[PDB]
RNA sequence: UGAAGACAUUGUCAGGUGGGGAGUUCCUUUAGUCCCUCGAAAUUUGAGGCUAGAGGAGAAAAGUUACCACA
């Protein structure tokens, strides 16, 4: 038994797509984000992770939609930053 | 005669021939002898009460409850508490570990009350090596504003960060910068504070190397460095503010090249500085002339502190105002 | 309803700890109320808002929530066992909220709330007297009246001024207990 | 002074929430309108007001030493550790508290795990492993740690039996001197 | 398992070269201090207090003064 | 506590004097770099000693405060710690 | 047309930082010229300049410890 990260396993094209695979070690990059209101929803997400899944289907769907609205807000800020970079 | 007095004093106290001659000059003869007793003699141990987590009376009751013999010291301080005897070590008490009180000296108290730090005010400290002054200033603004802690040595910075975060300060940033370069970095503060590197004649009990290891060459470069240190203090403060901001000049030396000469050089080079009454309760006025050279009569408002009069270390305090 | 049912459950769990064999079972069980005082602290606002406090040898089955609040608030700040072993922030916060209870309460519940809190000060004294005096005030951070925990609020920063508001309350009855509160305070 | 990313944000608040009861007061807008923001310097994270964070951007990154209150350290494997620097905010709104006697108070300062014979009073609703913050009589914050055993099981051990674990204690301020 | 088999067969041999180099580290450090002995006994030119560099940096600085 | 020493007997090859001066720090124990960190006093271990009482005049007219001193005895076998100044 | 109100706010220069975005593939240790510049000192110093002895796939993660816990 060994860790999968240590094994050089190629990425497989499942129902979840591979996207564009980045080379390992050679110019591997990452991203950057802090936020104010979306990170407030990450607070709302983590007690929901800590206190477990909600037995109420209404409250579980309501808290998932709040994270969806946070992703929609975070995405709209990202295209706004892309438009600002195109203007500059 | 005087020459017999210098040779006898250097032999029995072990001073260097130079620094004994300089210190003999600034005193009357019987006053010099009483001063040489005290500065070699160890000083009393003093405690600063953290106003944030505790206050004077309930901390005092707590330490006597742990066996510590205390006494409120003076009418000068509502914050100071002298110690006389302690079964438990002072750093061992759980009040210390929470940051209810901090070890200081008396001379670390008075620059902070020379300053008058108010809430929501941007302040500074060019040398905060033990960190007692910085924790005292934050006790007065009640956890508001911002303090820029500065010290040019990383080794002292570890004790700074340890002392600050124990005391619960939450508002200080500490940078390892030469403070000559500091107004180029930011500038525009309210109340700047400077405890310059000095010759250390004011305190020989803590550092007994100044008895001999301080000569003619050291008395030129060291006051030279206070000048570039001190001119940076005006060039970093604000000429105007919603709450008026003042500089404070504090040195741990009794020398006359280190003290009352640097402030003469500063007030001559920058005419947009005045000096008024410094707010400390007691003290002795500075000398307007020492060796044929005249200083402006604003130095009568400066306060000098001496081991023989008060059981404190040798100190100079002066506060500045910025105009333009 | 829910305010009463919690208060019926309130003096209940305080009675189980009040058991002599059960206090001898403090070292034979964890029976701890630090979850439950925090429930009373966050509900002291809601209990103050409800004017249903007075309605038409028993420990639990008393109907009115005025005496239920008393037997609660007696057991919190004056335990039978370990009477003088009480945490300080619990004394500072519950007495400060008692001043808020002294604002929104009817008259009969007021005197007994008043008549309780000299007994709190007369037994504790200097541990709570830091609040009434501003030289004994800690300056850590501003006061947060709506906190989820008793230690979350920091009542050592705020002094007490609602005693002044109770002089403005009917003098003949309420003001008597106020002087009795301040006289026992000076007598300490 | 790199602010935390998405992945790093869930790690710090997770182990925070295993010790905290109200996560909303920590990130709350205050009267001046400025909030408390989390930055990180040299693989350790700092908990700071936003305004003092903003004027901290002037110092050079590998030149600045420390800033505000240190919440803890990022480990090499990506986990998060708490230091006793995090204690003043951690004890401000703690969720489970332990009181120890004076003969057990100094053991924590020397660095022992909490044993049954020193506890002054407990809190309920503690599972077999729950984070807790320890005080003396005077509610002086002494440290934080995890409960060793549950509400029933911790006491049915011996009076020489460890009741709560040591994680961090105020005595580490006595080290860097 | 190839790596495990190599240190299987080496075993004691790693211990022998290990004991030899630490004794070589003892010999060179003692010999380094002996060079400091003949340095100061023949000449010198020092400070009042003493340099805050640790060893093998400080001692190399005094050897560079030759 | 009983295995701790704060003072060592230190010989000065010039002026041929032995005195007691305090130990300031342990610089290098060549037997083990681990033993250097706790400050284990073995043979040929360099310590820093206060040379204030000697008053040896350095260059530029300055009085020394800390010198190298090699421990020349085995302090585990005999109680006294003995050393020679490296001057 | 009313309120705030010379507060903000705004823009331009001169800076600091910049783990972020776009491209891209000199410092360290030591000494001297006590020569030049800026400082300081009742005449001598300090800080920069210049010169010469020795070193050099790229924010994703790497080398090391007479160290800790585990296997």
């Amino acid at each position: 038994v060994y860790s999968e990260k240590e094994l050089g396993i190629p990425q497989l094209n499942t129902v979840t797509p591979v996207g564009v695979t980045k080379p390992k070690g050679k110019k591997k990059g990452k991203v950057f984000v802090d936020d104010r209101e979306s990170m407030n929803t990450i607070l709302a997400m983590v007690e929901a992770e800590k206190q477990g899944q909600i037995e109420s289907k209404i409250m579980r769907a309501r808290q998932l939609e709040e994270i969806r609205e946070a992703r929609r807000i975070e995405a709209e800020k990202k295209e706004a930053e892309r438009k600002a970079l195109l203007e500059n | 005669y005087t020459n017999q007095l210098l040779k006898d004093i250097c032999a029995y106290y072990g001073y260097n021939e130079y620094l004994a001659e300089k210190l003999l000059n600034l005193f009357p003869p019987r006053e010099a002898f009483a001063f040489f007793e005290a500065n070699e003699t160890p000083r009393p141990v003093v405690i600063r009460t953290n106003t944030l987590r505790t206050h004077r009376r309930d901390l005092a009751q707590a330490l006597i409850n742990r066996g510590v013999t205390l006494e409120p010291v003076g009418k000068w301080s509502k914050v100071g508490l002298q110690v006389f005897d302690s079964k438990v070590p002072l750093g061992a008490t759980p009040e210390y570990l929470a940051g209810h009180y901090i070890l200081q000296a008396a001379s670390s108290f008075l620059p902070v009350m020379a300053l008058c730090p108010q809430e929501n005010e941007r302040c500074l400290d060019m040398a905060a090596a033990p960190g007692g002054k910085t924790t005292h200033m934050a006790a007065l603004m009640k956890n508001t504003g911002v303090i820029f802690a500065n010290d040019p040595s990383k080794s002292r910075a570890k004790g700074l960060i340890g002392n600050i975060h124990r005391l619960g300060v939450r508002n200080t940033i500490v940078c390892n910068y030469d403070a000559r370069e500091f107004p180029r970095v930011i500038g525009g503060f309210d109340r700047v504070l400077l405890d310059a590197p000095c010759s250390g004649t004011g305190v020989i009990c803590k550092d007994p190397s100044v008895k001999t290891n301080r000569d003619a060459k050291d008395f030129m470069q060291l006051p030279h460095t206070q000048k570039q240190l001190l001119l940076a203090a005006i060039d970093s403060c604000n000429h105007a503010s919603k709450t008026g901001g003042y500089i404070v000049y504090s040195t741990c030396s009794v020398c006359v090249e280190e003290n009352e000469e640097v402030v003469n050089y500063a007030l001559s080079r920058r005419p947009n500085v005045k000096l008024v009454e410094t707010g400390l309760p007691f003290g002795k006025e500075g000398f307007t002339s020492y060796m044929g050279k005249t200083f402006h009569p604003s130095l009568k408002l400066t306060r000098r502190f001496y081991p023989h009069l008060y059981n404190v270390d040798g100190f100079f305090v002066a506060k500045f105002k910025k105009i333009g | 309803d829910t305010s009463r049912e919690s208060l019926l459950c309130t003096v209940t769990a305080f009675a189980l700890l009040e058991g002599q064999d059960a206090h001898n079972a403090r070292s034979d069980l964890h029976l701890d109320l630090s979850f439950f005082i925090t429930n009373l602290y966050r509900s002291l606002l809601s209990l103050s808002l409800n004017p249903d406090l007075e309605l038409g040898n028993n420990k639990i089955n008393l109907q009115t929530t005025t005496v239920l609040l008393l037997r609660c608030l007696t057991s919190v700040l004056l335990p039978p066992w370990n009477i003088r072993s009480v945490p300080p922030i619990r004394l500072a916060a519950f007495c400060k909220q008692l001043m808020t209870l002294a604002l929104q309460v009817p008259e009969k519940s007021s005197q007994a709330i008043l008549g309780l809190l000299q007994d709190v000060v007369h037994t504790h004294g200097r541990k709570v007297a830091a609040l009434w005096n501003t030289e004994e005030r800690k300056g850590d951070g501003t006061y947060k009246p709506l906190s989820e925990t008793v230690e979350g609020s920091n009542p050592f920063t705020t002094t007490i001024w609602e005693g002044e508001l109770l002089r403005k309350h009917y003098c003949p009855k309420v003001r008597e207990g106020l002087k009795a509160m301040e006289k026992e305070l000076r007598s300490i | 002074m790199r602010p935390l990313t998405d992945q790093e944000m869930k790690i710090v608040l997770d182990k925070l929430a295993n010790y905290m009861t109200d996560l909303k007061s920590l990130i709350a807008p205050l009267e001046d309108g400025d909030r408390y923001v989390f930055r990180m310097q040299k693989d350790r994270v700092y908990y700071v007001k936003l305004s003092i964070a903003n004027i901290a951007t002037c110092v050079a990154r590998d030149k600045l030493l420390s800033l505000g209150t240190c919440l803890g350290k990022m480990t090499k494997s990506g986990k998060f550790r708490l230091h006793i620097t995090a204690l003043p905010i951690l004890a401000q709104n703690a969720r489970y508290k332990i009181w120890v006697k004076d003969n057990g108070a100094q053991p924590f300062l020397y660095g022992s795990n909490i044993v049954k014979a020193h506890v002054g009073r407990w809190t309920e609703d503690c599972p077999e492993h729950s984070g807790c913050v320890v005080y003396n009589m005077a509610d002086i914050p002494l440290g934080f740690g995890v409960t060793a055993r549950s509400t029933a099981e911790a006491r049915r051990l011996d009076p020489t039996g460890i009741v709560c674990f040591r994680q961090a204690d105020c005595g580490e301020y006595l080290r860097d001197e | 398992a190839r790596k495990q088999r190599d240190l299987k067969k080496f075993g004691k041999a790693v211990q022998v070269q290990k004991q030899l180099e630490r004794a070589k580290q003892k010999r060179e450090a003692l010999d380094k201090i002996n060079q400091l002995k003949r340095k100061r006994a023949e000449g010198g030119a020092l400070g009042a207090t003493e340099a805050d560099d640790p060893f093998d940096v400080a001692v190399d600085n005094e050897l560079s003064r030759d | 506590m009983g295995l701790r020493y704060k003072k060592a007997n230190v010989t000065h090859p010039t002026l041929n004097v032995t005195v007691q001066l305090p130990i300031l720090s342990v610089k290098k124990n060549p037997s083990n770099p681990l033993y250097t960190q706790l400050g284990v006093l073995t043979k040929g271990t360099i310590i820093e000693v206060n040379v204030s009482d000697l008053g040896i005049v350095t260059a530029s007219g300055k009085i020394a405060w800390g010198r190298y001193a090699q421990i020349t005895n085995n302090p585990e076998n005999d109680g006294c710690v003995n050393a020679v100044l490296l001057v």
